[PDB]
């Protein structure tokens, strides 16, 4: 069924690759392929407020 | 209340005492007035400073984030989640509750109790020299000036020193 015009679907997925580790995509056709990554350092706890509240 | 002091046999408080929590009224040749027990005082509000600290300082968190997140599929643990979040409230909503009344009313009996013991002290210091005339005072049987006042709010009434003077006089009034 028609969502914003689409009939088709497109599914979006992640990963964590650990340093020195390696990711290969391969495809031949239907791929997204990333363009711009995250190099990142997660912390431990917080979570995500959802409020009108002004920052 | 508990001791039978406060509300008890000394009926109302001091709105002219100022500088103190349990205190003494005077009066004599030299006039009248209003003094705190300092002593005492300071041994109450240390122990209800601490009593105060205590109840807040033993509680110490660790960084938390309460809040999660679940898909439409996830009902399950959803519920799970605001079963521990409501758990916690029932727990912490009931234990303060009670806590702060029970100890509203150990406050209210520990300041009862002091002024109770005020009160024993200084009869126990009087003795035949002073007549209990009711509501927490005393009618000396001998003159009493201001510094007789003083020995008698510091704890160094000399009780012989005035033995006989209040003796004779005790005994003709009653007589
Ligand atoms: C009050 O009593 C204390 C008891 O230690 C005594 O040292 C002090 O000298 C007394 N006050 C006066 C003014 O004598």
């Amino acid at each position: 069924p028609k969502v914003r015009d689409q009939e088709g679907r497109m599914n979006y997925y992640w990963t964590l690759v650990e340093p020195g580790d390696k990711i290969t995509f391969e495809a031949t056709g239907n791929l997204v392929v990333p363009r711009y990554a995250f190099a990142m350092e997660r912390n431990a706890g917080s979570g995500i407020i959802i409020s009108d509240t002004p920052v | 209340g508990l001791f039978g002091a406060i509300a008890g046999f000394i009926e109302g408080g001091w709105t002219g005492m100022v500088d103190g929590w349990y205190g003494y009224h005077h009066q004599n040749e030299q006039g009248s007035g209003y003094a705190a027990d300092l002593k005492s005082t300071q041994n109450a509000i240390d122990g209800i400073t601490n009593k105060v600290n205590s109840v807040i300082e033993k509680m110490n968190t660790q960084f938390t984030a309460v809040g999660k997140e679940f898909n439409h599929l996830e009902k399950r643990i959803e519920n799970l989640n605001k079963k521990v979040d409501d758990g916690f409230l029932d727990i912490w909503t009931y234990n303060a509750e009670l806590l702060v009344l029970l100890e509203n009313e150990r406050t209210l009996d520990y300041h009862d109790s002091n002024v109770k013991n005020l009160y024993e002290k200084v009869r126990s210091q009087l003795k035949n020299n002073a007549k209990e005339i009711g509501n927490g005072c005393f009618e000396f049987y001998h003159k009493c000036d201001n510094t007789c006042m003083e020995s008698v709010k510091n704890g160094t009434y000399d009780y012989p020193k005035y033995s006989e003077e209040a003796k004779l006089n005790r005994e003709e009034i009653d007589s």
